[PDB]
This record gives C-alpha cells, sequence and structure tokens, in this order.
C-alpha cells in the first residue's frame, strides 16, 4: 500500500513539471532533471517498502 | 524616408535578464512611477512597493518574479531603505515587475494622498447615491457604481491613516 | 465588476474612473487636475458642400457611454 | 485592419523637429507574435515580457 504514496508522488513532481515547462520552455534542462532526480527519491521509498513486502512474502 | 521609430528616441530601454544567468542579491528596487505620461520618480532606488492590483495586495521587494498586475483604483505606498513611507492614490493602470530588479508603475493617474480631501468625497458619494437611484438605464448603473466604488476606495484609504 | 456586461470598454472605465479622481481632488489642485479630464474634441468629415458633417462612431463624454 | 500607424512629430531640442512613428500590432496578430516570443530562444529581450 505504501507504493500508493509514491506513484501518486511522482505524478504530482511530473504534473508540476508540464506546468513549469509551458511558462519556461528555455530551462527545460533544469526543470527535467530536477523531475528525474526527485523520482529516484521517491522511488528509493518505494524500494523500502518493496524489501520489506519481500521479506515478508519470501520469509 | 527610414521612418525613425518613436520607441528608438527613449534610449533608457528595459533591462531583461537571461533565464540561465547566475543570480545577484539585490537591496533594491528601481522604481518608475508615471501618471498621463508623466513620471514622478525616475528609476529611483527603493526598498519595496506596495500596490494593489485586481486579486489583491501585492508587496514587491527587490527581486520579485517577473509578473504583469492590472491595478484598480486604490493607495500605493513605497518604502525606501532609508526608512520613509510615500504615498500616492492611483486610479487604475498596469504595473510591470521584473526579475531584474525594476518595477515600472504607468497609471493614468496618480496623486499623492494628502491632495486628496475627505469632506469632497463624502459629498460626492452621496450624490452618486442618490443619482444610482435615478439611473437612467443599466449602464448609468454600472458608471454609477464605478464611481461610487472609486470614492469608498478613497475614503478607506483616508481613513485608514 | 457589471460595466464589463454591457460592452463598455476597458478604456472608457479608465476615464471614467480618472474624471471622478479629479471630481474628488481639492480645489486648488483642481485647477490643474480637471484640465486633464475634460474631453473637448470632436469627429468630423468635410462633405461635397464643404460642411464638416460630424460622427458618431464612439461617444466623446462620459455621460454618454 | 491589419495595423494603425499613427504619424505625429517630435522635438528634440529648441528646433530639431522630426516625424515620427507608431506602429500598433492588431492585437489578433500581436497574441500570434506573443507566442513566438514565449517559445522560440528567437526574441530574447521580449522573452521574460512576453512570458
Amino acid at each position: 500500500i505504501a507504493l500508493a504514496g509514491v506513484g501518486l508522488g511522482i505524478g504530482t513532481i511530473f504534473g508540476n513539471l508540464l506546468v513549469a515547462c509551458a511558462r519556461q520552455p528555455n530551462l527545460t534542462k533544469m526543470l527535467f532533471n530536477y523531475a528525474i532526480l526527485g523520482f529516484a527519491l521517491t522511488e528509493a521509498i518505494g524500494l523500502f517498502a518493496l524489501m520489506l513486502a519481500f521479506l515478508m512474502l519470501f520469509s | 524616408h527610414d521612418l525613425p521609430e518613436g520607441f528608438e528616441f527613449m534610449e533608457h530601454k528595459v533591462v531583461n535578464k537571461d533565464i540561465h544567468a547566475p543570480h545577484e542579491n539585490l537591496e533594491t528596487l528601481r522604481l518608475t512611477l508615471t501618471r498621463q505620461d508623466e513620471f514622478l520618480l525616475r528609476e529611483e532606488p527603493v526598498k519595496c512597493v506596495t500596490v494593489t492590483g485586481t486579486n489583491g495586495e501585492y508587496g514587491i521587494y527587490p527581486g520579485h518574479a517577473y509578473k504583469i498586475v492590472q491595478l484598480n483604483p486604490s493607495p500605493l505606498t513605497v518604502e525606501y531603505t532609508d526608512g520613509t513611507t510615500k504615498k500616492y492614490f492611483v486610479s487604475g493602470g498596469f504595473a510591470h515587475i521584473n526579475n531584474e530588479g525594476s518595477c515600472d508603475v504607468n497609471t493614468v493617474e496618480c496623486t499623492l494622498l494628502d491632495d486628496l480631501d475627505l469632506a469632497i468625497a463624502e459629498k460626492e458619494l452621496a450624490a452618486q447615491q442618490a443619482a444610482l437611484g435615478s439611473a437612467k438605464d443599466d449602464k448609468a448603473k454600472s458608471v454609477v457604481e464605478i464611481r461610487i466604488s472609486v470614492i469608498e476606495a478613497v475614503i478607506a484609504a483616508l481613513k485608514h491613516h | 465588476s457589471s460595466w464589463r456586461d454591457h460592452g463598455i470598454s476597458y478604456l472608457k472605465y479608465l476615464n471614467v474612473c480618472t474624471e471622478t479622481l479629479h471630481s474628488t481632488v481639492k480645489e486648488s489642485r483642481r485647477a490643474k487636475y480637471e484640465r486633464w479630464s475634460k474631453p473637448c474634441y470632436t469627429a468630423q468629415r468635410p462633405d461635397g458642400a464643404g460642411g464638416q458633417e460630424t460622427i458618431d462612431k464612439v461617444p466623446i463624454h462620459t455621460k454618454d457611454y | 485592419a491589419d495595423r494603425y500607424q499613427v504619424i505625429f512629430n517630435r522635438f528634440v531640442s529648441a528646433g530639431v523637429q522630426r516625424n515620427a512613428v507608431y506602429n500598433i500590432p492588431s492585437y489578433e496578430k500581436w497574441k500570434e507574435d506573443l507566442a513566438d516570443a514565449a517559445s522560440s530562444d528567437n526574441q530574447k529581450n521580449r522573452y521574460l515580457f512576453a512570458n
């Protein structure tokens, strides 16, 4: 269930990304990089839960 | 026959900053206040400027993001770094805020709040209220409402301080 | 507010606000400010006879809005 | 109207008076040009203001 707060979190970042790119097209480089940096700092938490799931599923 | 463009005579162009440029911490804002094609301040360094736009009030300080504001009849405040406040009253216009550290407030009419009087506003408000009932048609009612709103804003500004 | 629904343009709204603001000025400064509103102008087209046929495309005074 | 061109006189000094022109691109096409100023790198002075 923790992934529910992770998958949604990714959508929030990308949702903001599109708006930011619309009003600053030239500065797409910084925005896209920061979006993918955060996506990894939200995927980590997703991996946190997945590890516990596997531990409690395979042990 | 190369018609000199009228803007070319005005060499004081606007300083726009590129997006990628490094940041600069600014301590003053260059304010340019204009009334009916007559400026009262020429790129004056100020600490901050308070302007009442349509959505609400805005306190512009150096480094404020680039924006366009459609002003409404209301007071306008300018606070210098020294610690002195100067208050005008505007009837409308636009305010351009630049991320480079400039703010150009071009209003149709900008007059000192002191120049305004209270009793004059009160009697004018009463006359407009009386004329509102006798409005010829819907357009007259809207016009009177506009006049009443301006007067109420002026009275509120005077009563504030 | 309600003036947009009636077709009144923004510029006319600005003119009315400025005229009202000038009317609210003190007597002394009203000598100057009131000069900045008085619409002393007309619109004319010369006709064959030479008469300057006045046009009614736009109202001149605020009361005509 | 495609454009409105105002032709008036400019007063540089006490005696140097010239003819000056103001062009007012019709809104409909001004919106279109504001589009290029917002997206393409072209028109950099009018990039922030346009945005």
